[PDB]
Parts: C-alpha cells; sequence; structure tokens
C-alpha cells in the first residue's frame, strides 16, 4: 500500500499562531492527497481536495501546499475552535489508506 | 530485491486518456510476472516475441509500459498491423513488436450513470502516426482559407471528441482499460530479470 | 440537505451476524459510490472497500477479503455491511461515506455505527 | 449507445434472384455476425466476423463491409431460405429488428 | 432521431416577399451551422445563405447573387431558423432545401419546399 | 469565383463494373470537398465529407480520394439501387457552389 | 456433438422468482463463456445476461440489472440463471447459448431449444 507517515502526531500550540503539518508518503502521489479532521467522537469533515484547493463551508484561512510527494498543511491564525485530530488520505494507487492521525490541542 | 512497480501502473485509479497516454519507464527490476498471471478476468493476454508462460528467465534491458482507456471493441486494434481509429491516430505499435497487450473490463470503476466525459480520443491527423509517438496538439484544423483563431464552427473542427461511457451501453462500449508492456534489448548489460 | 443516516449501536456475541444500514438522502443515488470505512478506538481510519451504487458489485480490501459482504438494495436507498462470524478484535466504529466514482475523496459522511461485541 | 437497424423487414426473392440484407450501425463497430431463425426452432450461426461461413451451410451466402454498413448477399436463393435473419454485433445489448425473406 | 420541417410552398407575383421557417427536433439546436441551398433544373444546385453557431455571434454569410434582397435570422429558443427574401424576380425560382449542417458529420437534410414565382 | 466543372453529365455502367464520377475545380483547394448523391424524387444525402473520409451510414462501395485541383469518386460493384445523381461541392471561400450533375443508367 | 436442453420455466404471477437451468453435454465446460438470449413474442432477440469463462465476470443490461443473477456451476457440469422481481415485460422464450472463446467476445455458435416463461394471470 502507500503508508503515510504523519510526524509529529501531536502539537502543543498556543492560540494566534501559524502551525505546519506533515504527510510524507512512500510512493509518488502526484497531487492526489486529501486532508481531513476529526474531533472528539464525531464524523470527519473535508478540508482540502487534491492537496491544494479549498472548498466552501470551511473558513478561507485554511491553505494546502506541497506537491510531488511532500505535503504540509499550513494553517495560520489558529483559534479555539480547532481542537481535534487531523488526517491525510491519499487516492492514487490501491487500496486507499489514511494516515495515523495528527492531533491538535491548545495551550 | 526491489520488486519493480507494476503496482504503480496496474491497479491505479485514473488511467489517462488515449490521446495522451502516459509512458512509465520500468527499469532496475527483479520483476515478478507471477503477480499478474494469477487473474481470471483478463479479456486479452496476447503476447508477441515471447511465449507468455515462461516470462521469468528472459532477461531484457528495458521494459516500457503504457496505459490508456479505450472502448471494448477497439482492443482489436492494439495489435501489430491492424489499422483504424485507435492504431492510426492515437497509439501505434510497430510490426516487430516484442511485448504483451493486457486488457480488463472496468465498467464499475470508470463510468458513472451520467456522461463521464473525461476521456478524449483523436479524430484525425495530417499523417498517420509513427510507432510509439504521442501528440497533444489540441489545435483546431483550419481546413479553409479563413483563419478562425481557435473557436470552432463551420469549416473549423476540433480534433478531440469525447468518450461518454454510460453503463447501459454495451459490453463493447463500456470502457476497457489496456496496459501495454513492451520489452526491448538495446545493446546494454542486463537489467530486468526475475 | 444531504446527509447519510445510519443504524444505532449493536451488542452481539462472537459468532452472531450483524447488519448495519446506511440510508442516503438528498442526492441522486446512482451518481456516486458508498465507501465503507472502519475506525477502531485509538487508531486511524482503514478503507474497507467500496460499492458501486448502480451495479451492486463490491470491491473489498485485501485485509478484509472474506468475512464481510457489501449488499445493496435500491427500492429503499440503503447499503449494508453484512458481517458473518463476528470476532473479538473488531470492536470499532463503522462509518459510510459517499466518495465519487471519479474522485475518491470522502466528503459527505454519516454519524457512525458502533458494534461492540461482548459476552 | 448502439442501435442496429435492418432495411427493410420483409424482402421478396424468387428462385434465381440475387438479394442483399442490410444491417446499418449508428456508430462504428468492427465486425457483425448473422443468425437464422426458422420458425419453431432455435437460431443458429451463419456468418462470424463478416466474411466466414458456418459449418454446414451452402456456398451461396457471403457478406462483406466495414464501418457503419454490413450486407449479406445471396447469389442464388432456393426454397430452404425462408426464415428470419438477425444481425448482431458484440457491442449492442440488443439485436437487429431482423428481416424476413419471403419467397416470391 | 433528427428530422427537419419546413413550410410555405407559395406563388408570388414578381416584386413580393417571402420568409420561411425551419423547425427542428432531436438534437442540440444551439450548436449547428444550419445552411440553405437551392435546386433548379437550369442551375444544378446553388448555395443560398447561412447562419452559423451561437459562439460565433451568429455570423452570417450570403451568396453574392442575392445580396441585400435576402436576410436570415435564427432563434435558439423556439428551435427555429427563418430565412426572409424580398423583391424577388424569375431568377430565384426553385425548391429550397433546409440543412442541418454542410460538409462535416451530422449532415442531415430536409425535404424542400416548392417555392416559385409568377 | 470558385467554379466546379463536371464534364460527364452521363456515365453509363452496369452491375459489377467500376464507375468513376468526376469533378474538376478552378484552382487549388486543399481538402475541403464534399460529395452528395440524390436519389430521384427525394432530398440528397452525404456520401463523402472533406474528400477523404466517408459518412456514417453509407456503404464501403462509395469511396473517394484526391487532392489538388481535380477530384473524383469511385464506386465498386455498383448494385441495382445506386442509381441516382451525384454532385461534388467546394467550400474553400464563402462563395460556395456545387457541381453540375451526373446521371447513371444501367445498360 | 453439442446439445443443450433447458428446464425449469413456467408461469408465475408478477413479483415472483424462478430459476431457469441449462444442461450442457458434449464439450469441455470450463473454457467457454455462455449467456442467455431472450425472445419476446414480437420476435426480437436481446441479451439479458452474459458470463465469462472463469465465472468471475457477469454482465447484465441496464433494464434488468440487480434482479437477474446468472451463475455457473462446475462440479455437476450445469448452468443456472435465476429470475427475481418480474414485471410484465419479461414474458419471453429464453435460450441458453454457448459462445466460442473464453470471453463474451466470440460468436454465438450452439443454442438450445429454450424454455417458455410467460407471466400471466
Ligand atoms: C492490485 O491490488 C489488488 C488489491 O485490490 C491486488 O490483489 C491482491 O493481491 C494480493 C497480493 O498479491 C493477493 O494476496 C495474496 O493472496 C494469496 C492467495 O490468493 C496468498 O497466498 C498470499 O499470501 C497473498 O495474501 C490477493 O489475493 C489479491 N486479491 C485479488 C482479489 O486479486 C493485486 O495483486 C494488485 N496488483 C498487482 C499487480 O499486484
Amino acid at each position: 500500500d502507500i503508508v503515510l507517515t504523519q510526524s509529529p502526531a501531536t502539537l502543543s500550540v498556543t492560540p494566534g499562531d501559524n502551525v505546519s503539518l506533515s504527510c510524507r508518503a512512500s510512493q509518488i502521489i502526484s497531487n492526489n492527497l486529501h486532508w481531513y479532521q476529526q474531533k472528539s467522537h464525531e464524523s470527519p469533515r473535508l478540508l482540502i481536495k487534491y492537496a491544494s484547493q479549498s472548498i466552501s463551508g470551511i473558513p478561507s484561512r485554511f491553505s494546502g501546499s506541497g506537491s510531488g510527494t511532500d505535503f504540509t498543511l499550513s494553517i495560520n491564525s489558529v483559534e479555539t475552535e480547532d481542537f481535534g485530530m487531523y488526517f491525510c488520505q491519499q487516492s492514487n494507487t490501491w487500496p486507499l489508506t489514511c494516515g495515523s492521525g495528527t492531533k491538535l490541542e491548545l495551550n | 530485491t526491489n520488486l519493480c512497480p507494476f503496482d504503480e501502473v496496474f491497479n491505479a485509479t485514473r488511467f489517462a486518456s488515449v490521446y495522451a497516454w502516459n509512458r512509465k519507464r520500468i527499469s532496475n527490476c527483479v520483476a515478478d510476472y507471477s503477480v499478474l498471471y494469477n487473474l481470471a478476468p483478463f479479456f486479452t493476454f496476447k503476447c508477441y516475441g515471447v511465449s507468455p508462460t515462461k516470462l521469468n528467465d528472459l532477461c531484457f534491458t528495458n521494459v516500457y509500459a503504457d496505459s490508456f482507456v479505450i472502448r471494448g471493441d477497439e482492443v482489436r486494434q492494439i495489435a501489430p498491423g491492424q489499422t483504424g481509429n485507435i492504431a492510426d491516430y492515437n497509439y501505434k505499435l510497430p510490426d516487430d513488436f516484442t511485448g504483451c497487450v493486457i486488457a480488463w473490463n472496468s465498467n464499475k470503476l470508470d463510468s458513472k450513470v451520467s456522461g463521464n466525459y473525461n476521456y478524449l480520443y483523436r479524430l484525425f491527423r495530417k499523417s498517420n502516426l509513427k510507432p510509439f509517438e504521442r501528440d497533444i496538439s489540441t489545435e483546431i484544423y483550419q481546413a479553409g482559407n479563413k483563419p478562425c483563431n481557435g473557436v470552432a464552427g463551420f469549416n473549423c473542427y476540433f480534433p478531440l471528441r469525447s468518450y461518454s461511457f454510460r453503463p447501459t451501453y454495451g459490453v463493447g462500449h463500456q470502457p476497457y482499460r489496456v496496459v501495454v508492456l513492451s520489452f526491448e534489448l538495446l545493446h546494454a548489460p542486463a537489467t530486468v530479470c526475475g | 440537505q444531504i446527509q447519510l443516516v445510519q443504524s444505532g449501536p449493536e451488542l452481539k456475541k462472537p459468532g452472531e451476524t450483524v447488519k448495519i444500514s446506511c440510508k442516503a438522502s438528498g442526492y441522486t443515488f446512482t451518481d456516486y459510490g458508498l465507501n465503507w470505512v472502519k475506525q477502531a478506538p485509538g487508531k486511524g481510519l482503514k478503507w474497507m472497500g467500496w460499492i458501486n451504487t448502480y451495479s451492486g458489485e463490491p470491491t473489498y480490501n485485501d485485509e478484509f477479503r472474506g468475512r464481510f459482504a457489501f449488499s445493496l438494495e435500491t427500492s429503499t436507498i440503503t447499503a449494508y455491511l453484512k458481517i458473518n462470524n463476528l470476532k473479538n478484535e473488531d470492536t470499532a466504529t463503522y462509518f459510510c461515506a459517499r466518495g465519487g466514482n471519479w474522485d475518491w475523496y470522502f466528503d459527505v459522511w454519516g454519524a457512525g455505527t458502533t458494534v461492540t461485541v461482548s459476552s | 449507445q448502439i442501435v442496429l437497424t435492418q432495411s427493410p423487414a420483409i424482402m421478396s426473392a424468387s428462385l434465381g434472384e440475387e438479394i442483399t440484407l442490410t444491417c446499418s450501425v449508428s456508430s462504428s463497430v468492427s465486425d457483425m455476425h448473422w443468425y437464422q431463425q426458422k420458425s419453431g426452432t432455435s437460431p443458429k450461426v451463419f456468418i462470424y466476423s463478416t466474411s466466414n461461413l458456418a459449418s454446414g451451410v451452402p456456398s451461396r451466402f457471403s457478406g462483406s463491409g466495414s464501418g457503419t454498413f454490413y450486407s449479406l448477399t445471396i447469389s442464388s436463393v432456393e426454397a430452404e431460405d425462408a426464415a428470419y435473419y438477425y444481425c448482431h454485433q458484440w457491442s449492442s445489448w440488443t439485436f437487429g429488428g431482423g428481416t424476413k425473406l419471403e419467397i416470391k | 432521431e433528427v428530422k427537419l420541417e419546413e413550410s410555405g410552398g407559395g406563388l408570388v407575383q414578381p416584386g413580393g416577399s417571402m420568409k420561411l421557417s425551419c423547425a427542428a427536433s432531436g438534437f442540440t439546436f444551439s450548436d449547428a451551422w444550419m445552411d440553405w441551398v437551392r435546386q433548379s433544373p437550369e442551375k444544378g444546385l446553388e448555395w443560398v445563405a447561412q447562419i452559423r453557431r451561437k459562439a460565433n455571434n451568429h455570423a452570417t454569410y450570403y451568396a453574392e447573387s442575392v445580396k441585400g434582397r435576402f436576410t436570415i435570422s435564427r432563434d435558439d429558443s423556439k428551435s427555429s431558423v427563418y430565412l426572409q427574401m424580398n423583391s424577388l424576380r424569375a431568377e430565384d425560382t426553385g425548391i429550397y432545401y433546409c440543412i442541418r449542417g454542410m460538409t462535416y458529420a451530422m449532415d442531415f437534410w430536409g425535404q424542400g419546399t416548392s417555392v416559385t414565382v409568377s | 469565383d470558385i467554379v466546379m466543372t463536371q464534364f460527364q453529365k452521363f456515365m453509363s455502367t452496369s452491375v459489377g463494373d467500376r464507375v468513376s464520377i468526376t469533378c474538376k475545380a478552378s484552382q487549388n483547394v486543399r481538402t475541403a470537398v464534399a460529395w452528395y448523391q440524390q436519389k430521384p424524387g427525394q432530398s440528397p444525402k452525404a456520401m463523402i465529407y472533406l474528400a477523404s473520409n466517408r459518412h456514417r451510414g453509407v456503404p464501403d462501395r462509395f469511396t473517394g480520394s484526391g487532392c489538388g485541383t481535380d477530384f473524383t469518386l469511385t464506386i465498386s460493384n455498383v448494385q441495382c439501387e445506386d442509381l441516382a445523381d451525384y454532385f461534388c461541392l467546394q467550400h474553400r471561400n464563402y462563395p460556395l457552389t456545387f457541381g453540375g450533375g451526373t446521371k447513371l443508367e444501367i445498360k | 456433438e453439442v446439445m443443450l436442453v433447458e428446464s425449469g420455466g413456467g408461469v408465475v404471477k408478477p413479483g415472483g422468482s424462478l430459476k431457469l437451468s441449462c444442461a450442457a453435454s458434449g464439450f469441455s465446460f470450463s473454457t467457454y463463456a455462455m449467456s442467455w438470449i431472450r425472445q419476446t413474442p414480437e420476435k426480437s432477440l436481446e441479451w439479458v445476461a452474459a458470463i465469462s469463462s472463469g465465472g468471475t465476470n457477469t454482465y447484465y443490461p441496464g433494464s434488468v440489472k440487480g434482479r437477474f443473477t446468472i451463475s455457473r456451476d462446475k462440479a455437476m457440469n450445469t448452468l443456472y440463471l435465476q429470475l427475481s422481481s418480474l414485471r410484465s415485460e419479461d414474458t419471453a422464450m429464453y435460450y441458453c447459448v454457448r459462445h466460442s472463446g473464453n470471453y463474451v467476445d466470440s460468436v454465438m455458435d450452439y443454442w438450445g431449444q429454450g424454455t417458455s416463461v410467460t407471466v400471466s394471470s
């Protein structure tokens, strides 16, 4: 499969910061990665499709970067309402598989 | 002991269309053809130049592997010698070819109930295709004394019609993915052997 | 209004079969798939495999090859994940998410079915 | 979408007529088969890949053509050929409407 | 399937006017170069006029023998093409066919209207 | 303007022969030549568009090619109902015209 | 010699289920695709089901999908098609038909006498 190492798995950040994530692959996945978040015991929501493009419904501050194999989710101006765990799920080869979870708490 | 990526080219999600067929260059293998041989649903598994059963101990130097998506009927044209719409204007094999032509039946994977218009094919060219040559020239045939500046209409025709692929069509018009292995032996020490 | 309601929690014994509904609502049912994804507590997601909603043929993962079955009926819009011979280590949370037939990103999800088996 | 039409549905021949059964296709298909149904029995095969012949039929049927037209030509029909002639290609889900060959 | 309809088999004294319609069916009217030709036994077949696609501003071209005396106008709402001719003589006598498109695929033709002059 | 000369108004062949309907032009038109038949008492059809390809729904006995200033059409194994009038057409410049006509009759 | 006699059809009210069967005799069964071809009383054939050689691929047209499940047995050298959720558009004579290759690509060589299923009353 395409194992997706998400390091680091947790972040101890303060409000009002600019934070960076990471979803580094093993095989080359040309911009066919999507990103998810999941809070405490709910259903996950969609954040960005095809590794850079945004969707309405979420705030416009969310921005997806990186292409090729290296992908970082950079969100700035992080406020209180974004507690949870963040996923990355590729789509290129088969079977589809998701990352081991990147959780986001607040100091 | 690096098994070379047939998995990047066989069970992939979105095969490209036939007018721009992607060409993966497989090299530095220990290639295991025992992983694709154990499959019932192959529509065609014809090989030329080598008998398909004993592919293991036949050392090549480069193994090119192509991919596209065509109709179920036109898998007949991916063959040395036959001409038509696909082997003349989209993807032409030479008549000394030394590889295998593998198909599928992907109607569940590559066709929605409405028009899946993401696959294109070429309708004409000013000359026939040289073997293994791809053209992404999406420029309107002028065909008259008037220049028409890239908007089609009368006397100015677009060179890429679209596939539709609805699953109520047929077993010959639902889309059949095709991967073409191509073996070759250009004058270099051995590289691909399992 | 486009949501995917599910069943409630279940509580079975090892060996019983289990049945989980996933009813669609609002969108045209034959325009997408229904990817089924299992989330164990304390782990990440695992795509168990999908189902074409027009045809009715599953495609399981190589992990969950046997011991599962994606059935389908289109009179009442509903997919099923029909496990036979439940075991112990699959105490999890089973979603159902509407990923397309050309895209494969799960955007519209369901609230979550929980099958904790015990004695 | 493939729709196969035959033109027309009833065709007159006498014992010494030459006759052509047409089977036009909407799109372009490679080959086109043919079958014969005498009434009360089951249809059997006559012509596969537009040019060959089945085992056991006489050498009076021969077809040709490609693209969007396929035609079955009988040179000299006799009394055995009064039945329905269905044309069908692999890629349709349906058959032709089928022409009848009634004797003059 | 696509069929074309046309009307107005008429007799006019020389010096009149004549506008005929072409209602269509079965295909997308908003992209088709629906043209017009003329049959007469003294002329063979002549080319009359044209109105082009929606994306090319309904670009219009006429034959130089009838410049000014004629006009064309399509409307994609009612799926119609109208061709109006004014101040005719004995030259413009003959059957006028109604074309879906010329010189490509989808080359379906109408059935003509018996248009004459006195 | 661009005129087409059809110099054989009557070609006379019978069944099983080979016919060559002709159409001479004024100057060099590239490939923009059409070919129409007209069964007696009806509206014409499209036999060949752009002087190389043939239409969807006509047999493979109706075939034609050529480039330059002269064009023609070849009929192989002419049957009992390919008996009609034949016209060629240019569409290089917007002054368009047909040929003159060609009437077949079986001997 | 190659022959096919079929059995199992009859009369059924709308909404019922049936199981047509196809007996094969004379050829090797495991290397030839087979398929069913129905004939409505307007005498116009069509496909209703099509199976491959290994029994993995199954194809049905868009009118009848999800309610006809063709199958193919190996151990007793037979063939099954079972019907479900009949309307009044499936009243037809149903032929069991053998292809000529390992796929549905080939031509339909040898047919059976067929079974008569007419939904009635
Ligand atoms: C493309 O992906 C599919 C998965 O959807 C691969 O199919 C699966 O491949 C695995 C590994 O080759 C097979 O597992 C093996 O099964 C045998 C028994 O058949 C067992 O003895 C082995 O230890 C191993 O577990 C699996 O059966 C197979 N499943 C299916 C349905 O084919 C496929 O191999 C991939 N393509 C390529 C070229 O690898």
